[PDB]
């Protein structure tokens, strides 16, 4: 949405590089964090990634996602 | 090729450092390094070469479809097919590709 | 064979055919483009004068694909007059393909 917004994962997102289960599948949904970036262009240029919405956790963790995703606070 | 090499190279170690298996089909594992390598020659990157971009030289430095992406690197989810998880059915057991066939499909 | 179509040849052979048109949006380099072009070429001997079949290269021709947003490769995308019907992004099962073929018939 907009940079450092509080929002939640309200999705089945399983990732496999969170520190506390490097390499191995944990589900993220009920987490919190903060909207880092949202990545639609570099330098004014077009960018095609599909999962804009990067989000900090705790940790210095952070995940991309879709904008269906996740919620704001 | 040393780039082709150098590629196969990390196809290679890198889906046994994820659990991750080539195609079945080792020629479609092939076409995929020969495009990762040839995007890694022309724009510095080794970027995706199942996509469309409205401007390649701006996505190496995003960096986001930068192999192994985003989506392969959170989600293990890589639509190349080049790293395969053990459930899809398109995954065959190999995790090392000959150099032979690579060149074999560039010829074919 | 399923024949090629680039940008000067879009208008004709994809947005003005009257019967419906299922495109190959793909790329030499693509692994799973490899994968489905038998399939889009069994898909065509099947459905003969019933809908239009044509394999567009994203490399040849970037101004088509550029025009309708495809980003994911191979995408499958059907056209009924003119229109932008679906869009189906991967190397999808031919029984996918056909289930979406009924779907724009007589
Ligand atoms: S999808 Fe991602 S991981 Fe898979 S080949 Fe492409 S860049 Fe690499």
């Amino acid at each position: 949405m907009n940079v450092g917004d509080r929002v939640r994962v309200t999705s089945s997102v399983v990732v496999y590089h969170h520190p506390e289960h490097k390499k191995t599948a944990f589900d993220l949904q009920g987490m919190e964090g903060e909207v880092a970036a949202v990545l639609t262009e570099w330098q004014g240029r077009p960018i095609s990634a599909n999962l804009p919405v990067l989000v900090k956790f705790e940790q210095r963790f952070k995940a991309h996602f879709r904008p269906d995703e996740v919620t704001l606070i | 090729n040393k780039t082709l090499a150098a590629m196969k190279n990390f196809a290679e170690q890198y889906a046994k450092r994820t659990d991750t298996y080539f195609c079945s089909d080792l020629s479609v594992t092939a076409v995929v390094i020969e495009g990762l390598a040839r995007h890694k020659e022309e724009l510095g990157s080794p970027l995706c070469p199942c996509r469309h971009y409205e401007d390649k030289e701006a996505e190496v430095k995003n960096t986001f479809w930068n192999c192994p992406c985003v989506p392969m690197r959170e989600r293990k989810e890589c639509h190349c097919m080049l790293f395969l998880t053990p459930d899809n059915d398109f995954a065959g057991d190999a995790q090392d590709i000959p150099m032979e066939t690579l060149e074999e499909v560039k010829a074919s | 064979e399923v024949q090629d179509v680039n940008d000067s040849s879009w208008k004709e052979f994809v947005l003005e055919s009257e019967v419906p048109v299922m495109v190959d949006f793909w790329a030499p380099w693509c692994g799973p483009s490899k994968l489905i072009a038998p399939v889009i070429d069994e898909l065509a001997k099947e459905y003969s004068g019933k809908i239009a079949v044509y394999k567009l290269n994203t490399d040849e021709a970037p101004g088509i694909a550029t025009q309708y947003n495809i980003r994911s490769i191979p995408t499958v995308l059907f056209f009924k007059n003119g229109e932008r019907k679906e869009s189906i992004i991967g190397a999808v099962p031919k029984s996918t393909l056909t289930d979406s073929i009924e779907k724009y018939l007589s």
